[PDB]
């Protein structure tokens, strides 16, 4: 029994919309561009490393992984979803460096490295 | 050059913040201008021998409203002129001077509106600039908010002025955060949002129109002025802007040879081409204007001096009058550049005829 | 060979020449651009004038409470009626803000002419006869601030390439990995993360072409002597080829003190904080938080996580539900709402008190989680600086997180920023330790109905001395 407004525009909700203001999505687009932009600001980081980092961050932000136990699955899902971009943009070795760094951080198993690399190679065969 | 041919005084005795000549007026029709100050909107018609004929006047029902800006458009179908006004309350009003009524209104800005501008090619696209730190692009046909230009890389303080370029491909905004920001509206994202705003019909749907939230400008600088930027106008692909440092700076994003349409958002460079000097304009909210042909430039100061520059310098006249000593808030040139109007802090209007 | 006074004079003379040249050169580029720009003004201004010629827009006429216009230049006084614009209701004041789902950390002669001048001085040095030191000493004499005669010789004489690029060099394992090692946040699995300022300690990241060679040096660090697996991954080398190459309240911060236990000198122990999964101490560290062995709930003093004012850790709390069903928000464990972002739907409307307010869409039970109070993470000093501006506006949307940080919802935040203050609230704020981060949870103080306005007592969040 009161006029409600959208938090993003301050425009009123019609009774048709029936109390639904959901421009409160998990990954706000601006964070996606803020990350992309920040990685590019680095002088000491090469264009190869930068693109892998940007793609990984965009993936982690989309799925909202919060546990270390989700890291093995996250790498596998990274290949399925971003594999085409990795191959096409020629970042296959830089991705390999990301996987070993993740293993160094104790987030992924040794088999995850193999499985992810094996999956990316057969994805390249489809091309 | 110019002769002061008439001076008018509005009864409210409050500052007149805006003047705009109607540039949509037919060839042969009398030259009409609007005036905004207090909670009033006044319309005038220019005649020979300095005669200014008082045509229409409107008053907001709210005594606490204070109009700061106005802009003229036309209805594509009806061929009627329309005048948008807004001020301190953050409400946009679309007046129809043919019907003598408020035909539309937009509430949505979280603060005062300092500038209103209509797209040079699409009469339905209205840009509002607010004290809330954001710019808003509205579609006045479908009553939709196309985009919000603000956020993480938007203005950090009150937006004071904005201007479309000649073909409506990009906007340049400025404000109290000392920043001048470029927002491209010919991008695939923006062109689709404009298209989608036209397709929007709230009667054929239960879901609201999705406004674009443009958090990132296409270029940003703070290295032109040392204080607040209160007026910005494109001069072709160059930019004309001022602060309280008694100069209009002519400049461009990037290096000298850098093309405006090739400037990356991360561009850290600016090129100052030159500046137009004057004095006693160190007070906030003082606007410069140009004629349609972008050959003339005008700016009034805090003591009633009116400066006119010939921009075709690939010259400065100081228009003065004994009875004019108040702060000139804004100026307006007729489409043909024959008439120049100045409005003041004392509800006065000054007509300067070109001869 | 010319003397020092002479050279200083030449420096001046040449620099003055280069400067007046650049000046007059640039003055011309400026005139060229204005001219080239004027044509664009002409072209586009004709397009617009042509479009205007195709339009016949109706002229405005006289109108028919009244208003008058007077003239200081003795034109006659004019009087017309004053048409009233019907009242439009305004909305409360609101400034620009960016939506957030998690907190966002925020921290508190040129080289072109110099080279030209040297070269011009070298041309005078050359012409003198019938890289010289007697030139560097003269530039340093005329520009002491720019540097010394040695520093200018160094200045005048004037990253790691990608393994996927054509310039791919043969380098050390750490050179290859450096960018990944220093930019990666182990705590939130992102590169140059928006939450954690300090870089990860070196112990955290430990447990034939330029590109083939560098990859070998990297892969031997992981697959120590399994040359079968090193060959498989290199792809362009074999089990034998690889083998042959070999023969040739304080904020938490992970502790890392090799060969020292977590005792009285441990930063975690000093800060009176538990060691977390991110700490580089022993697995048997007596200061580590163990987690809970709960079957479900974790919403009572019976749960060690809940009792310690901590949410459940998904890598330690393996039986309650905190570790499973990542697709769901309604999980067996009722102590992982903040980390999962299981917030309630909230609605924006003018408050029944003042300004804007926030209203709950559906009912909530006593002690049930509503939303996290998100914002920018700023230092105490930044909050003191920011507060000076805020007081001018009579607005105060910053809240103490711990001794070191304040969360400020002014610039960035979530819908719960609109919950007004009340000394008689229906909500309360609880700072919790959520996977090594202090986060503010907003909980119902009593059961709440559909459409009820939300209010919490701001003073409790401000009161930290
Ligand atoms: C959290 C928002 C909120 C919450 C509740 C419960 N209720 C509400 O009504 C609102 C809305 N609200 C109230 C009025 C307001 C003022 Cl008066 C000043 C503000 O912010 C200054 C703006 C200049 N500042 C600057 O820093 C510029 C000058 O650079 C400092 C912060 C803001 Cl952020 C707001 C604002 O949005
Ligand atoms: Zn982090
Ligand atoms: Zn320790
Ligand atoms: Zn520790
Ligand atoms: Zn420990
Ligand atoms: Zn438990
Ligand atoms: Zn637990
Ligand atoms: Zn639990």
């Amino acid at each position: 029994n009161r006029l409600y407004f959208h938090s993003d525009t301050c425009l009123p909700l019609r009774p048709q919309e029936m109390e639904v203001d959901d421009e409160d999505e998990k990954d706000p687009e601006w964070l996606r561009e803020k990350t992309i932009t920040q990685i590019e600001e680095f002088s000491d980081v090469n264009e190869g490393e930068k693109e892998v980092m940007k793609l990984w961050n965009l993936h982690v932000m989309k799925h909202g992984f919060i546990a270390d136990n989700q890291m093995n699955h996250a790498c596998m899902l990274f290949v399925e979803n971003y594999g085409q971009k990795i191959i096409k943009k020629n970042l296959c070795r830089n991705f390999m460096l990301h996987l070993v760094s993740m293993h160094d951080f104790n987030l992924i198993s040794i088999m995850s490295i193999d499985k992810a690399v094996t999956k990316l190679r057969e994805m390249q065969q489809k091309l | 050059s110019f002769k002061c041919v008439n001076s008018l005084k509005e009864d409210h005795n409050q500052p007149l913040f805006g003047v705009q000549f109607n540039w949509h007026s037919k060839e042969g029709d009398p030259l009409v201008f609007a005036t905004v100050g207090s909670n009033r909107v006044t319309l005038y018609e220019c005649h020979s021998q300095g005669e200014i004929r008082l045509l229409q006047s409107y008053v907001d029902a709210d005594a606490d409203e204070n109009f700061y800006t106005c802009a003229w458009t036309y209805d594509s179908n009806t061929s009627h002129p329309l005048l948008a006004v807004a001020g301190s309350r953050g409400i946009i009003r679309i007046i129809n001077p043919i019907t003598m009524q408020c035909i539309k209104h937009y509430v949505g800005h979280g603060n005062a509106i300092n500038e209103l501008k209509f797209h040079p090619r699409d009469p339905n696209l209205l840009l509002s600039v607010s004290k809330d730190h954001a710019l808003r692009l509205w579609n006045i046909q479908t009553d939709t908010l196309v985009a919000i230009f603000g956020g993480v890389e938007g203005h950090r303080d009150e937006v004071l002025s904005a201007d479309y370029d000649l073909l409506g491909e990009k906007i340049m905004s400025c404000g109290m955060d000392h920043s001048l920001k470029l927002w491209r509206i010919n991008s695939k994202r923006m062109m689709n949002a404009i298209k989608e705003s036209y397709d929007y019909n709230p009667n054929k749907t239960n879901r609201p129109f999705i406004s674009q939230k443009i958090h990132f400008p296409d270029f940003s600088t703070r290295d032109i002025h040392r204080n607040y930027v209160d007026c910005v106008r494109w001069l072709g692909d160059l930019i004309l802007s001022k602060s309280c440092e008694n100069a209009i700076v002519c400049w461009k994003p990037g290096k000298m040879e850098d093309d405006i349409d090739k400037i990356k958002p991360s561009e850290s460079n600016v090129t100052i081409l030159g500046r137009f000097d004057y004095s006693q304009c160190d007070i906030w909210y003082m606007r410069f204007s140009m004629d349609f042909w972008q050959k003339m430039l005008a700016l009034g100061n805090q003591v009633g001096k009116l400066y006119v520059w010939d921009l075709e310098v690939e010259k400065c006249t100081t228009l003065t009058h004994h009875k004019c000593g108040a702060a000139i808030r804004q100026t307006s040139f007729s489409r043909d550049s024959s008439i120049l109007i100045a409005v003041c802090d004392d509800a006065s209007i000054w007509r300067w005829d070109r001869l | 060979e010319k003397g020092p006074i002479c050279w200083r004079k030449r420096v001046k003379s040449e620099y003055m020449r280069l400067r007046q040249l650049k000046r007059f050169r640039r003055a011309d580029e400026v005139k060229s651009m204005f001219n080239s720009n004027r044509q664009k003004i002409q072209e586009r201004t004709e397009i617009l004038n042509q479009e205007w010629k195709q339009r016949r827009i109706q002229p405005v006429h006289i109108m028919t409470r009244e208003c008058s216009v007077t003239s200081d230049l003795d034109f006659p006084k004019q009087v017309i009626p004053l048409k009233t614009l019907n009242a439009v209701a305004s909305v409360p004041i609101m400034y620009s803000w960016s939506p957030l789902q998690q907190n966002f950390m925020v921290e508190d002669i040129n080289d072109e002419i110099f080279v030209e001048l040297v070269n011009a001085l070298g041309q005078l040095d050359r012409r003198d006869e019938k890289p010289s030191d007697k030139i560097f000493e003269a530039i340093s004499s005329m520009f002491p601030d720019k540097g010394t005669a040695e520093e200018l010789k160094e200045k005048y004489k004037e990253c790691t390439p990608n393994i996927d690029g054509p310039n791919a060099k043969s380098v050390q394992r750490e050179q290859s990995l450096h960018s990944f090692h220093t930019l990666f946040c182990r705590r939130c699995f992102k590169y140059d993360c928006f939450l954690h300022p300090f870089h990860a300690t070196p112990n955290t990241y430990k447990r034939w072409s330029g590109a083939e060679a560098s990859m070998f040096r990297v892969l031997i660090g992981t697959y120590y002597d399994n040359f079968c697996a090193i060959a498989r991954l290199i792809g362009t080398k074999t089990c034998r080829q690889v083998y042959e190459f070999r023969v040739k309240v304080y904020n938490y911060q992970p502790c890392d003190h090799p060969r020292q236990p977590c005792d009285n000198s441990c930063p975690c122990v000093i800060a009176q904080n538990f060691c977390e999964k991110f700490c580089q101490c022993s697995s048997e560290c007596q200061n580590r938080f163990p987690g809970c062995r709960c079957k479900a709930q974790c919403n009572t003093k019976q749960c060690p996580c809940y009792l310690a004012v901590r949410e459940c850790d998904p890598d330690l709390c393996l039986t309650c539900g905190a570790a499973d069903h990542w697709d769901s928000k309604n999980v067996s464990c009722k102590n992982c709402s903040i980390q999962r972002g299981s917030k309630k739907h909230l609605l924006l409307a003018p408050s029944d008190v003042a300004g804007w307010g926030i209203f709950i869409k559906d009912p909530v039970q006593k002690n049930e989680f509503i939303s996290e109070y998100c914002g920018e993470i700023i230092s105490q000093d930044e909050a003191d600086r920011r507060g000076k501006v805020y007081d001018k506006y009579m607005c105060s949307f910053l809240f103490n997180l711990n001794n070191d940080f304040v969360v400020d919802a002014t610039r960035k935040g979530n819908k719960i920023r609109f919950a007004n203050h009340s000394v008689n609230p229906n909500c309360y704020a609880k700072v919790m330790m959520v996977n090594g981060d202090h986060r503010i949870g907003i909980f119902a103080k009593r059961a709440i109905q559909t459409g009820e306005e939300l209010f919490f007592d701001y003073r409790y969040s401000q009161a930290d001395a």
